[PDB]
């Protein structure tokens, strides 16, 4: 069968170049086309990037990415590579290559598995871990909600568990947002009142970017 | 230049065994005039999966995909994929695509969310944390959670008087129970922080406005 | 038929190169394919030769060093190739410095299968490098410039001046006669100094000498050194004629010396602008006996004196010193009136690559424009000239200008080589030459000829190989300039007999009725296999097939003929006109090459040259379905009244493309005429809608396959016939998606019929 | 059945001598057919009298030719004399031709292009192509005096390109002066002439353009970008200008000539004397011999047309009914008239109405033909 393993994701500052990979596997890999396609989050979509024929190494680019990218084959090594000049913060997206349906017309067939690309100037720095006291007017209810704050942290990601990974109901872990551009998060959980104070509720935040585990317990 | 795709709803509110029908039209024809087939592909993405091919000519399945997928949607410039009755493992977003002339281009897709009861949001609000004080910074977090529909919008208000600048809303995101969250920010200094003496946020949905407040 | 016009990549317009020829290359180790592409002399290019291979959907051109590069004018590029590597050819002219004449002939350099250098040849003094006994392997079983400065004073009698001018006249005369380059002024002094005449005007050799009887005596003091002086500031000069390369000399022409003269001699004579000047002192009279007056003439002449200084008793004397004058001053300018031989011999102006030494290169200018073919070896650097031979001298005078070498090509024998050569000026209407070796004798003569006159005949050969067993079996003679109306060409095919090699005409191809002016025949090659059967296929140009109609946005053909066991075909499989290929085509068809695979596809493809662009063709895969069917029963019993089951599959019997590939996205498209023949059917389709109009998608495999079912025809069946066979035929059809795809969309074999026939 | 119509039948008239000159008669004819039923067309042709001449002198000024063109000098007015004869109006002009101006053709060294004669002291041009010198004029004494004032050149090889001097002349209407009236080219040469393709030995690669090139002064500047005429070209210009060539060239050259005279459908050869003395002698034989042949040809017909022709040189003549395919009378005398049957069939109707032009190579007049079809 046919499929497509990728280098996977890079980190790369601002103003370099990045080469990426697509192996191929299963098929005669100078009789078919590779086409590839970057796919942006913020309801981007997809956009078509161009194509290789590597029988003949003949390219083809959509004008917006005419001085971007610059695919190449090695027909040896069944692998393709796309060169990306010049990334900005805006080049910030995840990449894919494909192969043409034999039969019919269909672009993309198959896919590889996902590479993603982050072009940031910031430092590898480990997250800041704030608990949130409850307010006042919170305790007399039944349910109670706490939560902590996981600010200021690069690259990801970021995994918050509560109470060891004990406690595995009512955690919501929201998407991260970047301010600056240093990367934020928070997640809420939610215990019965007759079970705070009166039991250690605490989380555990690790950002293996770091190597940093990091333990806080709420108090009110 | 490059045919343009118009890829309509944004999104289908559905039920398990409903039928259920997206919509994309082309600014160009795409009847190649010689084999007479409309060269537009349909494509399936399940969230944190690459996209897989469903439909490549208008009305052809691939195989593998299972019937109750159908493509219909002639004429050349409309196309309409229907579900006969959705289901569980259905739940994603569905790009159309060109296939006839360059550049390609994609309609930037429709997703599908399972139906669920309406549900007022939980919300809760906790003043900064002691610890951020000793660093000179401060932030105020308001925590939306297990409400129903996905569409809100909320209002920050320090003594009374809103404030548009430095909030940062978290990205409302579905869950397995079928119901949505959310979250804000509220960036400040320390020495900003302490300047007022009360805060309040404010959130809005189908009913009446529903606020907490710190002092 | 297979080539694919609706995907071309063209050269692009008013680019870097102005294509005159384009041609396919392939290194056989590397299996690298170019497309070597020729251009003329410009500003933005020197040229002469680019590689251009296929970027970003465009073809892209990089020049080739260590090719010659001209200078000027474009005299002609020729370029010709084979497996052993790439030639080139470039004509050159050198200005001999001594004589008025020129050499125009050819400079050359091999290069390898990869473009790299191997051996350079000049062809210019060719008797150096000729050798009449080389064996012909062949698998045996700035002119000068002179201003005279006449002295008028009134001490000259009008009878001694008449005299002097008649002086002046002669050495005019004479120095023309023997010198071309001769150019002459004339300056008059005395109390005054006149111009009778600059250098401008002595181009007019008839006025000039006019001008010299029509001259008026000054007669005054004598100003010598003014004279010199203003010879130098207004005669030497690019303002007035001179020229800066060109000699100068003086004649002065004084009877007496410097007196009352404002300029100082000495200070004259060295003056910067001086040097460089022959200057000669005429003396007359008995004053020059006197030391000062013979101090001053050794002054103003140069040495040695003896051969400059000169004395005459009187005026009559200067008559005589014409001799000396014109051996010191004139050059001998040498023999300008022999004959051409090689001078003009236009070496390179064809070519063929024997093997990876030895070169065929034509000879058209060779003997009076009787040409010719030198057979160079360009390790040992030695050559032999071969031709017609000359017999008597009323013979040689008979085969001036017939351009023997216009053209050259090589056949290839069960056993032995053989070169053949074109004269298309041959008796006013054209030849083919053939070398017949005898010993040591080597020589051209004439096989076949041209009818018509003016028609070129011979100006293009192409040796056809059929069945590419290394034998030589048709030899394609061209004569585009054929006239019925117009200019519409005409092509001569010819069989080669497997036993004598003799020659004998099989077929006369012509354009497109319809076009007066076609030049039918300029271009044309063997393209290897296009239709992928093994048999090679040959393609002819008719660039103008079409010039002038309408806007004239694109004008020229290429026909593509398809080879057989028995030759080529009688009628061309495709005809591409160069208004369906793109806008801005003018002539196209006047440059072919074929046979190597430049898209990928791994299939051979094409190229085409238009006067000012290069196209590539690709071409297509060709498809032979197999159809094949069975009935359920297998038979029909008398009286059955049923339901027949059919099962129709199709296959790929053809090897031309992988299985996976199918017929990619062209559709299959059939019908089926059920007892075919009868006024009244006796069965029909069970659906009509079934059986009508099929269109099908190919399963991505090697095999297709259909259900039908078939029913009697309503009513009763008539008595005439009830137990015949019952005939019925599929007929296929294959749609193909319009524009422009990224593969090359199959196309069904033109030469098997797209049907079949089963019987009940 | 078959229809035919005559729409302008004016009658033959020799014209008086300010307007009234008609040979060709009928002129419109209408004709409608049946597929598979034949019509004869009648056509008849009266040679008038005293038409007019137009007549250009295209001389090679080659070295050889040094000799000749101290005789051309001064039978300006002889020709018009002689002509005079046998026509009312008359006139005359001149041209000239070498060579190409590049090697191989035509030697480049600055000195033999500023004077190509082999000594000094002799009057010498520059190689031109193709010189246009006196535009047609009644006037004999224009022509001696812009004739005199000529002088010969050189070039390198025997060939000459006389084929661009013609081919100018027949594409340059309104420089050269050209009326609707028999018009006769006389070349006159001494060498054979260059063809297409030849240009190649020289660098040129661009074949020969159908447009006058000719600038302010008569000469063909742009002669070295543009290849030479191939003789398919030059015979089919010479037609569609309706100009009639004289050979007058000398004996070494006659055989060469006499091929292409063959190509060219009006023309004749004549042997030209070493000093050109007898050039006015070939001109009225070759004219006498050239104006007694009427020939009446055909434009090209519409799909499935067919034609033929039965030529009757006087009025009792037999109906022979060969097939052929261009009729021709010899030896018409003056003031006589003779006839053609032009027979036509068809086999497909057509798709609309349809124009045919029989014309009397050589003279303006013609015959328009308005076929048709029905079934
Ligand atoms: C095929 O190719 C061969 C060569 O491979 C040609 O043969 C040559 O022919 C030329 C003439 O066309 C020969 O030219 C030689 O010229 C020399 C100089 O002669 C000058 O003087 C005479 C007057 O005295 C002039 O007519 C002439 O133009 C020159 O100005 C002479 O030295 C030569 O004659 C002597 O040598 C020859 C050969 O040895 C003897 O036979 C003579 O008796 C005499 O001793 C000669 O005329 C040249 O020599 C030829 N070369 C060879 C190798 O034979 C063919 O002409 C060519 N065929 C065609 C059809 O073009
Ligand atoms: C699949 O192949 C069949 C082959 O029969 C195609 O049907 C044929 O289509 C052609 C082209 O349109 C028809 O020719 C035209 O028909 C009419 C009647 O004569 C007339 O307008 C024209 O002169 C022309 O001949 C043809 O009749 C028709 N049928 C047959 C039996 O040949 C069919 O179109 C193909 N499918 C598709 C989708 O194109
Ligand atoms: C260059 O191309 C030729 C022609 O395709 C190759 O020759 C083939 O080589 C393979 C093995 O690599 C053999 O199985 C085939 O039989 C050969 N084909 C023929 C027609 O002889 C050649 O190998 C290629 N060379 C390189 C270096 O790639
Ligand atoms: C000779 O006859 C031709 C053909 O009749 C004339 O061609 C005319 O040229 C003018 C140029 O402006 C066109 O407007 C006319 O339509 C053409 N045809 C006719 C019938 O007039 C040509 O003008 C005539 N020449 C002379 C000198 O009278
Ligand atoms: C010189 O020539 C001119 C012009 O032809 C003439 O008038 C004059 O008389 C001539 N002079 C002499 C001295 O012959
Ligand atoms: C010119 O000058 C030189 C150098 O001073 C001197 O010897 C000579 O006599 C001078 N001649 C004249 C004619 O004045
Ligand atoms: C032709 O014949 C007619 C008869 O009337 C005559 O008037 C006219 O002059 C003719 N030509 C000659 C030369 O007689
Ligand atoms: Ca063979
Ligand atoms: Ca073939
Ligand atoms: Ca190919
Ligand atoms: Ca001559
Ligand atoms: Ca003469
Ligand atoms: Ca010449």
């Amino acid at each position: 069968m046919v499929q497509l393993q990728r280098a996977g994701p890079t980190i790369v500052k601002p103003g370099s170049a990045v080469k990426l990979s697509c192996k191929a596997t299963g098929f005669a890999y100078e009789d078919y086309y590779i086409f590839w396609v970057r796919q942006r989050e913020g309801g981007n979509g997809q956009k078509w990037i161009g194509r290789i024929h590597p029988g003949s190494g003949e390219t083809k680019y959509n004008d917006k990415f005419k001085g971007k990218a610059t695919l190449t084959a090695d027909t040896e090594a069944s692998s393709a590579y796309m060169r990306l000049t010049s990334l900005t913060s805006e080049d910030t997206a995840v990449w894919y290559c494909g192969w043409e349906r034999s039969v019919g017309r269909a672009t993309f067939a198959y896919w590889g598995q996902g590479t993603s690309v982050t072009v940031s100037s910031a430092k590898t720095t480990p997250p800041s871990v704030y608990p949130l006291a409850p307010g006042s007017a919170a305790q007399t209810n039944s349910m109670v909600t706490l939560g902590c704050l996981v600010k200021g942290y690069f690259p990801e990601p970021v995994t918050v568990t509560w109470n060891s990974g004990s406690l595995s109901s009512g955690v919501h872990t929201f998407p991260a947002v970047l301010q600056s551009d240093l990367y934020t998060l928070s997640s809420s959980v939610t215990v019965p009142s007759s079970t705070w104070p009166s039991e250690t509720v605490t989380c555990n935040v690790a950002h293996p970017a770091s190597s940093t585990k990091v333990d806080k317990k709420i108090v009110p | 230049a490059a045919i343009t795709f118009n890829l309509a709803p944004e999104s289908l509110v559905v039920t398990a065994g409903s039928k259920v029908t997206f919509s994309c039209k082309a600014s160009q024809d795409f009847l190649n005039s010689a084999t007479k087939r409309n060269y537009l592909t349909w494509y399936q993405q399940r969230d944190g999966k690459p996209p897989k091919l469903l439909i490549y000519w208008a009305s052809a399945r691939l195989s593998g995909v299972p019937a109750r997928f159908t493509g219909s949607g002639g004429g050349g410039t409309e196309f309409t994929l229907t579900i006969s009755s959705v289901k569980a493992a259905d739940i994603g977003t569905y790009y159309c695509r060109q296939l006839r002339s360059r550049p390609l281009t994609f309609g930037g897709g429709t997703k599908l969310t399972v139906k669920q009861p309406k549900s007022s949001p939980s919300v809760t609000l906790f003043p900064p944390s002691s610890e951020e004080l000793e660093t000179n910074k401060a932030t105020l977090v308001c925590t939306i959670t297990d409400f129903y529909p996905g569409v809100v919008t909320v209002d920050w208000k320090v003594d009374g008087t809103p404030v548009t600048q430095g909030m940062e809303t978290t990205q409302p995101s579905k869950q397995s129970n079928n119901k949505y969250m959310a979250s804000s920010y509220l960036t400040l200094t320390a020495r900003a922080w302490e300047r007022h003496s009360s805060y309040s946020c404010q959130v809005t949905h189908e009913g009446h406005t529903v606020e907490k407040s710190l002092s | 038929f297979n080539v694919d016009v609706a995907r071309p990549w063209l050269t692009p317009k008013g680019g870097a190169p102005f294509v005159l020829s384009s041609l396919l290359h392939q290194d056989p180790s590397t299996n690298q394919t170019w497309l070597l592409v020729t251009s003329p002399r410009t500003k933005r290019t020197p040229g002469p030769l680019h590689r251009c291979s296929l970027v970003q959907d465009e073809i892209l051109c990089h020049p080739v060093e260590h090719v010659p590069i001209p200078k000027g004018r474009h005299r002609g590029v020729t370029v010709v190739r084979s497996h052993h590597g790439v030639l080139i050819c470039i004509q050159v002219l050198v200005r001999r410095p001594h004589s008025l004449s020129s050499e125009l002939t050819g400079t050359c350099s091999l290069l390898g299968p990869d473009l790299r250098p191997q051996a350079q040849a000049n062809f210019f003094d060719l008797e150096n490098l000729l050798d009449p006994d080389a064996r012909v392997d062949t698998g045996d079983c700035a002119g000068t410039e002179i201003a005279i400065i006449l002295d008028g004073s009134g001490s000259i009698d009008p009878p001694d001046f008449q005299r002097a001018k008649d002086f002046i006249s002669n050495m005019m005369r004479n120095f023309y006669e023997k010198c071309f380059e001769c150019n002459f002024a004339l300056v008059q002094y005395g109390g005054v100094i006149q111009t009778e005449f600059d250098l401008r005007d002595s181009q007019d050799v008839m006025a000039s000498l006019a001008r010299v009887q029509n001259i008026t005596q000054v007669g005054s003091v004598t100003k010598t050194a003014s004279a010199m002086q203003h010879v130098l500031d207004s005669i030497f000069t690019s303002s007035h004629g001179s020229r800066r390369k060109a000699s100068k000399v003086m004649v002065v022409l004084t009877d007496g010396g410097i007196f009352e003269d404002p300029l100082n001699l000495t200070t004259v004579i060295n003056s910067p602008k001086m040097q460089g000047v022959e200057r000669f002192a005429i003396g007359v009279g008995e004053e020059f006996k006197s030391a000062r007056t013979a101090r001053e003439l050794n002054l103003i002449a140069s040495d040695p004196d003896e051969t400059h200084a000169f004395k005459v008793t009187n005026y009559m004397a200067l008559d005589g010193l014409l001799s000396k004058l014109r051996y010191n001053i004139i050059s001998m300018e040498g023999t300008v009136g022999d004959a051409l031989h090689y001078q003009l011999a236009q070496i390179g102006f064809s070519a063929q690559i024997l093997d990876e030494r030895q070169v065929l290169l034509g000879a058209v200018g060779a003997f009076d424009w009787s040409g010719g073919a030198l057979l160079y070896d360009t390790r040992s650097r030695r050559g032999r000239f071969l031709n017609q031979t000359a017999a008597a001298a009323a013979d040689a005078e008979a085969a001036q200008y017939s351009y023997l070498g216009y053209a050259v090509a090589v056949l290839h024998k069960t056993c032995s080589l053989s070169y053949i050569a074109g004269a298309p000026r041959y008796k006013h209407h054209g030849a083919v030459f053939e070398l017949q070796k005898e010993g040591r004798e080597a020589s051209f003569l004439p096989v076949l000829e041209g009818e018509q006159m003016g028609s070129y005949f011979g100006s293009e050969l192409c040796p056809v190989d059929i069945d590419m067993d290394g034998s030589t079996d048709f030899l394609l003679v061209a004569a585009p300039f054929y006239h019925v109306h117009g200019e519409e060409g005409r092509v001569y095919v010819y069989r080669l007999s497997e036993q004598d090699g003799s020659f004998s005409l099989a077929r006369i191809l012509s354009g497109h009725p319809g076009f007066t002016n076609a030049r039918f025949g300029f271009a044309m090659a063997a393209m290897g296999d296009l239709s992928q059967d093994k048999l090679t296929d040959v393609a002819i140009g008719a660039p103008l097939e079409g010039f002038g109609a309408d806007d004239g946005a694109s004008f020229g053909s290429v026909y593509i003929y398809n080879g057989h066991w028995d030759g080529l075909s009688a009628s061309p499989s495709q005809r591409i006109r160069a208004s369906t290929v793109a806008p801005g085509l003018q002539y196209f068809g006047m440059s072919m090459a074929g046979g190597f695979d430049i898209s990928g596809d791994g299939l051979a493809d094409i190229t085409v040259g238009t006067l000012g662009q290069a196209v590539v063709f690709r071409s297509r895969p060709v498809v032979r379905l197999k159809v094949s069917m069975a009935f359920t029963p297998s038979a029909l019993p008398i009286g059955f009244n049923g339901v027949v089951n059919v099962r129709l599959c199709f296959e790929i019997s053809s090897v031309t493309t992988a299985s996976e590939s199918g017929l990619r996205e062209a559709l299959l498209n059939f019908t089926l005429d059920v007892d075919v023949g009868k006024q009244r059917r006796r069965l029909q389709c069970s659906d009509v809608r079934s059986c009508l109009g099929c269109l099908r998608e190919w399963s991505s495999g090697s095999q297709l396959c259909e259900d039908l079912l078939l029913m009697p025809t309503e009513g009763e069946l008539c008595e005439e016939d009830c137990f015949s066979n019952a005939s019925v035929k599929v007929s296929y059809q294959l749609q193909t998606p319009e524009g422009q795809t990224d593969h090359p969309q199959p196309i069904l074999d033109r030469y098997t019929e797209p049907f079949a026939i089963f019987q009940l | 059945r078959g229809q035919q119509e005559v729409l302008q039948d004016q009658p033959l008239s020799q014209g008086a001598r300010g307007e009234g000159a008609t040979q060709l008669a009928p002129q419109r004819v209408r004709v409608t057919l049946r597929p598979g039923e034949p019509q004869q067309l009648q056509v008849r042709f009266l040679r008038a009298e005293g038409y007019p001449v137009d007549l250009y002198y295209l001389m090679d000024l080659s070295y050889s030719m040094k000799d000749d063109l101290e005789r051309v000098r001064q039978l300006g007015h002889a020709l018009l004399v002689r002509l005079q004869e046998v026509t009312h109006s008359v006139r005359i002009g001149f041209g000239s031709f070498v060579d190409k101006t590049v090697l191989p053709f035509v030697s480049t060294v600055p000195s033999k292009l500023r004077h190509p004669c082999p000594t000094r002291l002799e009057r010498c041009q520059s190689p031109f192509s193709f010189h246009h010198v006196l535009s047609l004029t009644g006037d004999a004494q224009a022509f001696e005096r812009e004739v005199g004032r000529q002088s010969v050149s050189g070039n390198l090889d025997s060939p000459e390109g006389g084929f661009d001097a013609i081919l100018q002349a027949a594409l340059c209407q309104e420089q050269i002066g050209w009326r609707n009236v028999s018009r006769l080219l006389v070349f006159t040469s001494d060498d054979t002439f260059h063809t297409a393709g030849d240009g190649k030995l020289g660098g040129i690669f661009m074949p020969s353009d159908g447009h006058c090139h000719l600038d302010s002064n008569g000469l063909y500047s742009r002669s070295t970008e543009f290849d030479y005429p191939s003789v398919g070209q030059v015979a089919q210009a010479l037609s569609a200008a309706n100009i009639q060539p004289i050979f007058a060239v000398t004996s070494a050259a006659l055989p060469v000539y006499q091929e292409l005279s063959k190509l060219i459908p009006k023309s004749a050869v004549g042997e030209l004397s070493e000093d050109s003395s007898n050039v006015v002698q070939l001109i009225m034989d070759a004219y006498n011999s050239l104006s007694s042949t009427v020939t009446l040809e055909h434009s090209s017909l519409p799909p499935g047309v067919h034609i033929s022709y039965e030529s009757q040189c006087e009025g009792p003549e037999k109906r022979e009914g060969k097939a052929e395919d261009r009729g021709q009378c010899n030896h018409v005398r003056i003031n006589q008239t003779v006839t053609f049957w032009v027979s036509l069939q068809a086999t497909h109707c057509l798709p609309e109405p349809h124009l045919l032009r029989l014309r009397a190579l050589g003279f303006s007049e013609e015959l328009i033909v308005e076929l048709h079809t029905l079934c």
